[PDB]
């Protein structure tokens, strides 16, 4: 399994900078993208 | 009577990995044969959504019914706290039957992993036992694999989540193998996965120096 | 509508040790204030008994009633599959209910026991963890405590067993220490109660050695 | 505990000599011995 989509959706998952609505947004998007 | 229903919680692996995909399961029993017509409504933290997927019912050996509804939902929404209710309206029933769940509230807690070696007193055995003892951990939902040479070894039992004296959790996972696989020196790895865990994601090796 | 049964097993140490007295529990919920009348039969292996100490029912919290009948058995009597049946009868009830229980049927195995002496991860810690993996016994009835130096130590924490991949199983003990203890070289010993054993008992020591 | 009762026990109650009757005779005295 990509070591690096569980960095991208962790590191997402945690953004503190994001709003739920941003958040959810970017890990949708490393979803597809893996 | 009336039909029964349960409300199943996502895999703790599924809800960790953005590869898999989590779901949360409403499952109806004692579907009278008669009025087996079932009806499912599904609400995150109230809000009603559809995306749920109702399974073919199918009568059980006890001469009833099943029926079954998936939904899916989304990692962080579970991993946050939302709430998952899934309602069922069938005729046997006076008033729609309603279940609800979440994760479990509390300040998580990072597990910490440690590998055992096997006794000595076992090495009379022509099978030996790998632990991985996991502890401190919260809230109970964990996945604990061994995997060795880059593939998966199967053959392991891990315990269920045990409340520790501190209120945190802690359980074992056995791996059993061939003494001979582990006298020969192989790397042996217990792979953890829980929301305290930095990726959700931890290893601890195990083999002999 | 009606009263609901259930049927408790003994201690699994109460029908090893010949110290204690193991006992069947027979508890009753449901009962109704009006219809609160009730009936307690008991039956080893079909026949009779009437030795069962029933206790004074407790109107429940949530407006309903709990009774409870014990029977004293014979750790014996258990050890070899003898059945209890327990037969509460109530005004409520069609007809009386029946709930019946015995020892897990099955070839008894003799557990293995092993203990493991920290990780070294953990001496970082200033507590730290003596695992005592027992494993391959059946049936699941078992005891497992922890001593040193002749006395007891309570800071540990028993998983329940769990069916392994060959019929049997296995279960782990973590004791908790002070690092300065273990390190210290004080000898700790994990016990096992366990029908399969000679003499219900075994143990085995851990400590410093490296 | 009295190690020796739970031995005596132990041993009786694995006496392939006994029948039921003389094994719960031969136990229970053990047990009101101790
Ligand atoms: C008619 O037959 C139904 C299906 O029976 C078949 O499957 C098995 C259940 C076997 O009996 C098999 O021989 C049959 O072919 C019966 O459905 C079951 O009904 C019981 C009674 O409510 C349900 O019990 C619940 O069990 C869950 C455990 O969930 C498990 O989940 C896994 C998946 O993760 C499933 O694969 C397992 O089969 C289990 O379903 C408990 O969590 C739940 O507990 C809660 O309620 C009890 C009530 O006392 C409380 O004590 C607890 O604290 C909880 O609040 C509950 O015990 C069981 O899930 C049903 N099985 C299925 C497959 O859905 C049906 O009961 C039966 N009816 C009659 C009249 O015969
Ligand atoms: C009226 O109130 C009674 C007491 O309720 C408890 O909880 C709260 C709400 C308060 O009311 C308290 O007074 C009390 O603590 C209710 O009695 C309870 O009824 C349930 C069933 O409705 C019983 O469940 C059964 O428990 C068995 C094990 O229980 C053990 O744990 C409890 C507490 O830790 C101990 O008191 C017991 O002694 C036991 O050690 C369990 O084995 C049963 O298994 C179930 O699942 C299997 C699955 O296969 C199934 O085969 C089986 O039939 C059961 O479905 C079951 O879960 C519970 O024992 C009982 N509690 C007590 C203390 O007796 C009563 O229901 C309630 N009635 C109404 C109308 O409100």
């Amino acid at each position: 399994f990509n070591m690096q989509c569980q960095r991208r959706f962790y590191e997402a998952l945690h953004d503190p900078n994001l709003n739920e609505e941003q958040r959810n947004a970017k890990i949708k998007s490393i979803r597809d993208d893996c | 009577g009336g039909p029964s229903v349960f409300l199943f919680p996502p895999k703790p692996k599924d809800t960790l990995m953005i590869s898999r995909t989590p779901e949360v399961t409403c499952v109806v029993v004692d579907v009278s044969h008669e009025d087996p017509e079932v009806k499912f409504n599904w609400y995150v933290d109230g809000v009603e959504v559809h995306n749920a997927k109702t399974k073919p019912r199918e009568e059980q050996y006890n001469s009833t019914y099943r029926v079954v509804s998936v939904l899916t939902v989304l990692h962080q929404d579970w991993l946050n706290g939302k709430e998952y209710k899934c309602k069922v309206s069938n005729k046997a029933l006076p008033a729609p039957i309603e279940k609800t769940i979440s994760k479990a509230k509390g300040q998580p807690r990072e597990p910490q992993v440690y590998t055992l070696p096997p006794s000595r007193d076992e090495l009379t055995k022509n099978q030996v036992s790998l632990t991985c003892l996991v502890k401190g951990f919260y809230p109970s939902d964990i996945a604990v694999e061994w995997e060795s040479n880059g593939q998966p070894e199967n053959n392991y039992k891990t315990t269920p989540p045990v409340l520790d004296s501190d209120g945190s959790f802690f359980l074992y996972s056995k791996l059993t193998v061939d003494k001979s696989r582990w006298q020969q020196g192989n790397v042996f790895s217990c792979s953890v996965m829980h929301e305290a865990l930095h990726n959700h994601y931890t290893q601890k090796s195990l083999s002999l120096s």
